[PDB]
């Protein structure tokens, strides 16, 4: 899966996120979803990040630190990190 | 000297005026009357805000229909006509809130999941602080980290399946969604408060019992703003058929208040809520002011025939006791607001009670009714509803009518007559005697609770009139765009239904108050009707004659000071007089220019309206006072990238050189330079953040604002008659980073100070912090009601 | 409440007369005699003179020194106490607080300047000292009037600031110092708005 | 006569545990009513100042409480129970037998109590900068010499300036400055410094 094409794939990842934090919190849509607001506003916590840092993992194969949501604040952020992570 | 005669007298002074301000401390602290500033409510029926509520009430309409069909009752085997079997209720009909379903998790900082968790009560609540708190005028933003008090009053009973078994999405959340402390704990954590929360359980006298600790936390001291209120509601038709195995419940559901042919008490559910402050503190910062409440009392039945077993001594007692805490007599009373459950036995007590404890010294008679005959028992919600109904009659001078009272009881004798039932409306006018009234509330635990309320003081009067030509913007900010179209939809249909508003009030009344929101609107209309023209086109969708945009977590501004380009001005007498910030600054920069440069403010800016010797050191100057006026008028700047003369303009304002120096070194410099023609700040000729302080003699684009940007600016603002580069930085809004938004200061040739209000409508169209007292401070707009926010709902069940 | 708010003040050559305004309000004035205290700079509070209400009398007191040039009115009218001054001399510079009582000392206003001296509007002269052999300072020389700053290098220093109170010589010209402390160059900036000289200097042995 | 009241000088305190200050007399202030004839003042730094108790123990309205004043007709006193970091300045006794009081008295004083400390000092000489023409000037200088109380004088004396800052604040360290000057006699050969926190005497030349 992880076949590394041009940035376009960036657009894919794009696309995971806003599925992944969906099923997490709920929403029947997966593009209700602000870009620029952070997850604070969103109301996560403890909770909903926990897993969604391990359905994150498995899907991508990367580790990332239980500190990422304060680290990148909003979907771009995050969104923009793991691609610089791998590749 | 003075021997005996005055080294006594100043001692005998000093301490009688210690005895006067010991004394008057004292009465401070014991009986100190508290006001009620606002009051919300929701109420079965299509009652949601305190004018239907009034409405209906003067109408003489109850609000009883049926059974809810929504929250997935049997509905069916609730009755088998066997009133003993079991899972049989009684009641065919009710009084039942038609909005609990309903929530917008999207407002607050709620997830969907954990919001599907939550209980209606803390649900209505919330909604019912916002509403009290805009109704108040007071931003609901602003009260942060302020000592303020919150009590509420509910019932546990239960919402959704047990915690042992849990659910498949919404585990962790159910405890936390489910629990009575929460209901006030949500409430202080939205807000961001810091005074106590409390939520108090003590049956249908609940709500009653909570504003008395909100009268006596603010009498002590340790709090200065009040929140107290109360809630019932039904998820669950466990009650009724519990209730009907005492078979205490009337089969249609109403209450028969003082009537011969009681039968019951019924149920129903509401929710209310008010804001009580100090009076003197209220007072002092201008706080409208509805009623003042003096005296309250709590107290117990003691041991009765059996828990349900009313008393009447307890209820003379905590009557008396009222009276004498609030140091008034039985005879100042006009109206009363008693329970009038409805039951049989319960009436007869309460009324023998109400007699010996009121009527032996009267006069005049005393009228009596009960709001449960129009809408019901609420439980919990009742007691803060007569409050609520009590201030409202007692506001609009005429007291309602009590329904199904045509046939009075025949268990009481009414020979004295010194109590006389209220059948039909009575005018209740202003007069010398102030106006008085009491509210009574007994639970099923054997707590009765009393109160005292009077009307507010009449020293209102005596506003005047004064006129202007100064015209003011017009703001409203909601969190949504659906939201905005429908609180301009509501607005023009306000400013329809009441005519004569002067544009002053309503402007005042739409700044300071409502908060600041994502998705902002500003405008600034000649008069009204192209208000409404504007108004319905925001209401279409298409914004044109206004401005618009978002702008989240977004609160600084940038300003740039443009070099030459600005040629020609459009002289502007009108901002010199007019404005008095010009005519001070300018004024001032002005004659400190006057001796070094021959020229004077005289000839030119005289303006004939029909060479850098002299231009420079009037554009500076001119650049300077303009800053000054923005700066006054709230809007605070932010690192400066002035070129060329901007250089000069941004060492003014950033501190580098005082005004009158300033002056005089941008003369010498026109001086030096007519010859051959023939506080953070970032520099411009290196691209580096300085000190103000390295601008000296020695000292005299792109990756500039790319920088800028980068750091988190994201707006610029130039202080010019006619925006330049503008493009050329619009342009750069798109190339890099976040959009880029340049605002105007002035027009060509359009001096008017109406060109300043479209500036600062555009100014807070896109994240810009406006200090709104500064803009409007003597105006004498005064405080004008408004509609509450609109809100949008969801539907959010759990069956069970 | 009970405000006081004196007014009057300024500076005048000795020899010369002035008028210092007591303004009682918030209270009734019809018996409250009054009283006029004075502390000098560097000294404790001596007491000047009081007024004696009109109930008892209207009488007044004076101690000493000051009793054939110093005069009070008692204007019942406005509520206003007035102190009459006459030939003053240089000695009597000093804060001049109006009382409300005429034994028990209550409530008190909140004092005037009141300079009497001879001098013209002289600026500075600068005065940076010798090197520790580190304690650079800048000590500032003669100078008329009272407002005068200092500062290092624009005041980007802020730690070891020790600038000390004037005091008044012979010619009743002030002088003013600073140092600092710091091992290792720096600017000593001064300001004279009645002057308005501002200058720069630096010391480097 | 007067009977020369008197208190206790000076008195460092520390936040926390209480103080007090004690008021002597002469003559006898109880008056043949049955009262005494005394007061007390507060008097803040840099402001106007202040009533506290009159007629021997009484508090006026609007002290912060914590003051209770007692005694009997000779032996007065004054207690705070409880020290703050604002109730510092100058207090002073006063008395009601005599009319014609002329000077309220020196009065006691009060600071923040601190570990002692020993000042330093640094002679400047009167070099060839704008002194130049006939004049002379010379400074030592004294920095962080708590408590406040020392003596400067020349030899090989009799007219200089001295300047004491205040408290200096957070430190809790004073700092004084003298200065001697002369017309043009000078360069025919040093400040001495005494500190009871310090020991024998120290003095530079030149």
């Amino acid at each position: 899966l992880a076949s590394l094409p041009a940035p376009e794939r960036e657009k894919a990842l794009f696309e995971l996120v806003r599925s992944h934090a969906a099923a997490v919190l709920g929403h029947a849509s997966a593009e209700r979803v602000p870009a620029d607001q952070a997850f604070a506003e969103l109301g996560v916590d403890s909770l909903s990040a926990l897993e969604l840092r391990n359905r994150l993992g498995a899907a991508t194969g990367v580790r990332l630190p239980t500190t990422t949501v304060f680290d990148h604040p909003d979907v771009r952020t995050l969104a923009a990190h793991l691609t610089s992570e791998l590749g | 000297a003075s021997t005996d005669s005055e080294k006594v007298a100043e001692y005998l002074r000093r301490a009688t005026l210690d005895l006067r301000a010991a004394r008057q401390r004292i009465r401070e602290l014991e009986g100190e009357p508290v006001a009620v500033v606002a009051m919300a409510c929701r109420l079965p029926g299509g009652v949601s805000t305190p004018e239907e509520f009034w409405e209906l009430l003067s109408e003489g309409r109850d609000a009883v229909a049926g059974l809810p069909t929504d929250r997935g009752w049997d509905l069916d085997s609730l009755f088998h006509p066997d009133p003993t079997r079991s899972g049989t209720a009684h009641q065919r009909g009710g009084g039942f809130l038609t909005e609990a379903t309903a929530f917008d998790p999207a407002f607050f900082g709620m997830s969907p999941r954990e919001a599907l968790a939550v209980d209606p009560q803390q649900r209505l609540m919330l909604e019912l602080s916002w509403e009290v708190l805009e109704r108040a005028g007071i931003p609901p933003t602003s009260l942060q980290a302020s000592p303020t008090g919150v009590f509420v009053g509910l019932i546990p009973q239960e919402y959704g399946p047990r915690l042992a078994e849990g659910g498949e999405g919404v585990e962790g959340y159910l405890m936390t969604g489910t629990t009575t402390s929460v209901a006030s704990g949500r409430i202080a954590y939205t807000l961001g408060l810091e005074g106590p929360a409390i939520s108090v359980d003590t049956a249908c006298s609940s709500s009653l019992v909570a504003v008395h600790l909100a009268c006596q936390s603010l009498r002590r001291g340790e709090s200065s703003l009040a929140m107290a209120g109360g809630v019932t509601v039904m998820p669950t038709p466990g009650m009724l058929v519990d209730f009907s195995r005492m078979n205490s419940l009337a089969p249609d559901g109403r209450c028969k208040a003082f009537s011969a042919g009681a039968n019951g008490f019924g149920m129903a559910e509401g929710a209310g809520m008010l804001l009580l402050e100090r009076l003197s503190d209220a007072r002092r910062n201008g706080h409208p002011v509805l009623a003042v409440l003096r005296g309250t009392a709590v107290n117990s039945d003691g041991a009765s025939n059996g828990l349900s077993a009313p008393n009447g001594r307890a209820q003379v007692r905590v009557i008396q006791q009222a009276l004498a805490e609030s140091g008034l007599g039985p005879a100042d009373i006009d109206a009363v607001e008693a329970h009038g459950t409805g039951t049989r036995l319960g009436d007869p007590i309460e009324a023998r009670a109400l007699f010996e404890a009121y009527g032996r010294d009267r006069e005049q008679p005393l009228h009596l009714g009960s709001v449960k005959s129009n809408l019901g028992h609420t439980q919990a919600a009742a007691g803060v509803a007569g409050v609520i109904k009590m201030v409202l009659a007692m506001r609009a001078g005429t007291l309602p009518r009590t329904l199904h009272a045509s046939e009075r009881s025949k268990e009481i004798d009414w020979s004295s007559g010194a109590i006389s039932l209220l059948d039909e409306p009575e005018p209740w006018p202003a007069g010398a005697r102030p106006r008085r009234a009491g509210v009574s509330s007994f639970g099923i635990s054997g707590t009765n609770a009393h109160a005292i309320i009077e009307e507010a003081p009449q020293v209102v009067e005596g506003e005047r009139v004064e006129a202007g030509d100064v015209v003011a913007p017009w703001v409203l900010s909601a969190s949504s765009a659906e939201g905005l179209r429908a609180q301009a939809a509501r607005l023009a249909a306000h400013l329809r239904e009441h005519p004569g508003q002067d544009p002053r009030d309503i402007a005042y009344s739409l700044a300071t108050g409502r908060a600041a929101l994502p998705h902002r609107a500003a405008f600034a209309p000649v008069d009204e009707s192209a208000a409404l023209r504007v108004l319905d086109g925001l209401a279409t969708g298409n914004a044109d004659g206004a401005a618009v945009g978002t702008s989240r977590a977004q609160q600084r501004a940038v300003f740039v000071f443009p070099g030459q380009g600005w040629q020609w001005a459009g002289m502007a007498v009108d901002l010199l007089d007019t404005s008095p910030v010009f005519a001070a600054a300018l004024r001032e920069c002005a004659d400190a220019l006057e001796p070094h440069l021959d020229f004077e403010v005289i000839p030119f800016l005289r303006a004939e309206a029909a060479r850098v010797d002299v231009v420079q050191p009037v554009m500076f100057a001119v650049m300077v006072s303009l800053a000054s006026m923005w700066r006054a008028h709230g809007v605070e700047p932010a690192a400066v990238i002035g070129h060329s003369q901007g250089e000069i303009a941004a060492a003014c304002v950033a501190g580098a050189l005082s005004l009158d120096d300033a002056a005089r070194v941008v003369a010498l410099r026109s001086r030096v330079i007519a010859t051959m023609p023939g506080v953070p700040f970032f520099s411009t000729v290196t691209g580096r953040w300085t000190q103000p302080d390295e601008l000296d003699a020695g000292y005299w684009f792109a990756d500039a604002v790319r920088a800028l940007a980068e750091q988190g600016y994201r707006t610029f603002l130039e202080v010019s008659a006619h925006p330049i580069l503008t493009a050329a930085i619009e342009e750069i809004g798109d190339g890099s980073g976040a959009d880029l938004s340049a605002i105007h200061s002035l027009r060509r040739g359009d001096g008017s100070l109406a060109d300043f209000g479209e500036a600062l409508s555009r100014a807070f169209a896109a994240g810009v912090a406006v200090d709104w007292e500064s803009v409007h401070l003597g105006t004498g707009a005064r405080r004008v009601p408004l509609p509450t926010y609109p809100f949008q709902r969801e539907r959010v069940w759990l069956e069970p | 409440e009970v405000q006081l708010v004196q007014s009057g003040g300024g500076l005048v050559q000795p020899g010369r007369s002035l008028r210092l305004s007591c303004t009682a309000s918030g209270f009734t004035f019809g018996d409250y005699a009054m009283s006029w205290v004075r502390q000098a700079p560097g000294k404790g509070l001596e007491w000047v003179g009081f007024i004696r209400s009109k109930a008892y009398g209207g009488t007044t007191e004076y101690a000493a020194s000051v009793k054939g040039r110093f005069t009070i009115s008692r204007d019942d009218s406005k509520s206003i106490a007035y102190l009459q001054m006459n030939s003053l001399k240089t000695e009597d510079t000093a804060v001049y607080y109006c009382t409300r009582g005429g034994t028990l000392f209550d409530y008190w206003g909140q004092g005037t300047l009141v300079t009497v001296s001879s001098a013209s509007t002289k600026g500075p002269s600068v005065f940076p000292l010798a090197p520790s052999s580190a304690a650079l300072g800048c000590l500032v020389k003669d100078y008329f009037p009272e407002p005068v700053t200092v500062s290092w290098n624009s005041g980007a220093l802020t730690s070891g600031v020790h600038t000390f109170p004037a005091v008044l010589q012979s010619s009743g010209l002030y002088s003013l110092s600073s140092v600092v402390t710091v091992p290792s160059t720096y600017i000593c900036n001064v300001n004279h708005k009645p002057s308005n000289t501002k200058v720069d200097k630096k010391v480097e042995p | 006569d007067v009977v020369m009241t008197q208190s206790p000088l000076s008195l460092p305190v520390t936040p926390g545990e209480p103080a007090s200050i004690s008021c002597r007399s002469s003559q006898s202030l109880l008056h043949s009513n049955g009262y005494n004839y005394l007061d007390w003042y507060l008097q803040k730094p840099g402001q106007s100042p202040q009533l506290l108790i009159y007629l021997g123990s009484n508090r006026a309205s609007g002290v912060p409480d914590r003051f209770s004043g007692s005694g009997s007709g000779t032996d007065f006193t004054l207690k705070i129970s409880r020290v703050e970091a604002e109730d510092v300045g100058v207090y002073y006794c006063m008395q009601s037998l005599q009319t014609p009081r002329l000077t309220f008295g020196p009065g006691t004083k009060v600071d923040i109590k601190r570990t002692v400390a020993a000042p330093s000092v640094f002679i400047f000489p009167p070099s060839d900068e704008q002194l130049k023409s006939g004049t002379a000037s010379v400074v030592c200088l004294l920095n962080n010499f708590y408590p406040r109380g020392a003596k400067v004088q020349w030899k090989v004396s009799g007219n200089s300036q001295e300047s004491v800052t205040e408290q200096d604040s957070k430190d809790s360290t004073y700092s004084l400055s003298s200065t001697l000057t002369l017309s043009k006699a000078d360069y025919e050969k040093a400040c001495e410094v005494t500190h009871q926190g310090l020991s024998s005497p120290v003095t530079k030349s030149f």
